[PDB]
RNA sequence: AGCCAGGAUGUUGGCUUAGAAGCAGCCAUCAUUUAAAGAAAGCGUAAUAGCUCACUGGUCGAGUCGGCCUGCGCGGAAGAU
């Protein structure tokens, strides 16, 4: 459901996911959920994890999403021959490098943040871990 | 308060640095002021267990190297991304 | 939980009362209900009795102020003490009540 | 044999229903002139020899109704 | 029992026992907790 | 960690309570006695009740508890001569 409201272009090349991540220090809240694996996340996965976190703290607290997709995935339909043009877009993804902080939370106890993030970690295709506020 | 025992990097570069990290040491460097900077290899688990204390980022830190005792303060740190460990520290002279 | 300063603190709270004691009761309390406790607490200050239930191994630190080591080695089993601070008697009598009134323990001291 | 404390706030406090809003909105305020007399008359089945013992004990029960202590 | 790939202690009286190289979960209170192929 | 023992009062905490007494539940979650008793962790209850635990004393006497970095393992794992 998280989706760019307008884009410069329709499509994008496939590209690669080589290297490590930037958004590494916990910079907004008290607790953070960080990627360990390497891959890509859909908007459905991001929204479902957000719903899991907001379920666990029920409403209260403030939650940051440090990621946003801004990359489409083109998908040729069922039973279309190869070639004849690049396919249409059906879902948007975010590029994930390891060490990327994904989610961030402030205003709750540590054990509650810890269990909320382990609820949302099963919603995700990769291994994720728990980080605190640092310097 | 804090006193850090340390050796001297005789080789520098990423090959020696990654050998040194895999040998459960890690490098750092002291700079700032009038002297030419000083590069240090030092033990990992010691300072990794030090730095969780909040006083580590506030107080003045003494370091033993060559017998010489140097008073510094911590400035910035290259933390590793996903494991809970460290790579490199920038220390500032007093 | 229980600080070492807390364990020091209970000793320092009880030892000056032991210094300001006349006689005391070292009993057995193997099973006493809350409603069997609260009226006895009432009768405590109501006759001027200062009663405590301590860590029973932790008494000789405060008791070691001789002349109060008198019946020292009576820590076996759960015990409790009741000091009297005015007119000795009228505190031990309060348990000489219950020794035949609650159909239970013979008091050890 | 002693009357409950939940029903005594319908004859000496001012409210006639219950709370509604325990810590979202205050309805009224309770001073110490209303409860010391009742605590004095209720010295038949209480816990505590000092009057100070049940003083804050009877006051602290009524606090979860959106009432303001006045002392 | 129930044979799920991931087993959990479910109450106070649940218990983890390895038997024949297979993980089993036994409860003394509730018979629903009984699990295998952990 | 076992074992002996306790583990209350106000108190059915207010309530849309059909009926809620920690007892699905919305709110805060505070006071006596002490060594402690969560105005409550969870099975039961027509609603109660009755049996545990978080806590405290004694008996016994040397280690004990689950977090991290890791090498190697286990389950997950069912096809057709
Ligand atoms: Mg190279
Ligand atoms: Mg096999
Ligand atoms: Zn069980």
């Amino acid at each position: 459901m998280l989706q760019p409201k307008r884009t410069k272009f329709r499509k994008m090349h496939k590209g690669r996911n080589r290297g490590l991540a930037q958004g590494t220090d916990v910079s907004f809240g008290s607790f953070g959920l960080k990627a360990v694996g390497r891959g890509r996340l859909t908007a459905r996965q991001i929204e479902a994890a957000r719903r899991a976190m907001t379920r666990a703290v029920k409403r209260q607290g403030k939650i940051w999403i440090r990621v946003f997709p801004d990359k489409p995935i083109t998908e040729k339909p069922l039973a279309v021959r190869m070639g004849k043009g690049k396919g249409n877009v059906e879902y948007w993804v975010a590029l994930i490098q390891p060490g990327k902080v994904l989610y961030e939370m402030d205003g709750v106890p540590e054990e509650l943040a810890r269990e909320a993030f382990k609820l949302a970690a099963a919603k995700l295709p990769i291994k994720t871990t728990f980080v605190t506020k640092t310097v | 308060m804090f006193t850090i025992n340390a050796e001297v990097r005789k080789e520098q570069g990423k090959g020696a640095s990654r050998r040194l990290r895999a040998a459960n040491k890690f490098p750092a460097i002291i700079y700032g002021g009038k002297e030419a900077p000083l590069a240090i290899e030092l033990d990992h688990d010691k300072v990794m267990n030090m730095q969780a204390k909040a006083e580590f980022y506030s107080e003045v830190l003494t370091i033993v190297v060559d017998g010489k005792e140097i008073k510094v303060k911590a400035q910035d740190v290259q933390r590793h991304p996903y494991k809970p460990k460290l790579q490199h520290i920038d220390f500032v002279r007093a | 939980a229980l600080n070492l300063q807390d364990k020091q603190a209970i000793v320092a709270e009880v030892s000056e009362v032991a210094k300001g004691a006349l006689s005391a009761v070292v009993a057995d309390s193997r099973g006493v209900t809350v409603d069997k406790m609260t009226e006895l607490r009432k009768a405590g200050r109501e006759a001027g009795v200062y009663m405590r239930v301590v860590r029973n191994t932790l008494l000789r630190r405060a008791v070691e102020g001789t002349p109060f080591e008198c019946l020292k080695d009576a820590f076996v089993g759960p015990t409790l003490i009741a000091y009297s601070m005015e007119h000795p008697g009228a505190a031990a009598r309060l348990f000489k009540e219950f020794a035949k009134a609650n159909a239970k323990f013979e008091v050890k001291a | 044999k002693t009357p409950p404390a939940a029903v005594l706030l319908k004859k000496a406090a001012g409210i006639k229903s219950g709370s509604g809003k325990p810590n979202k909105d205050k309805v009224g305020k309770i001073s110490r002139a209303q409860l010391q007399e009742i605590a004095q008359t209720k010295a038949a089945d209480m816990t505590g020899a000092d009057i100070e013992a049940m003083t804050r004990s009877i006051e602290g029960t009524a606090r979860s109704m959106g009432l303001v202590v006045e002392d | 029992m129930k044979v799920r790939a991931s087993v959990k202690k479910l109450c106070r009286n649940c218990k983890i026992v390895k038997r024949d190289g297979v993980i089993r979960v036994i409860c003394s209170a509730e018979p629903k907790h009984k699990q295998r192929q952990g």
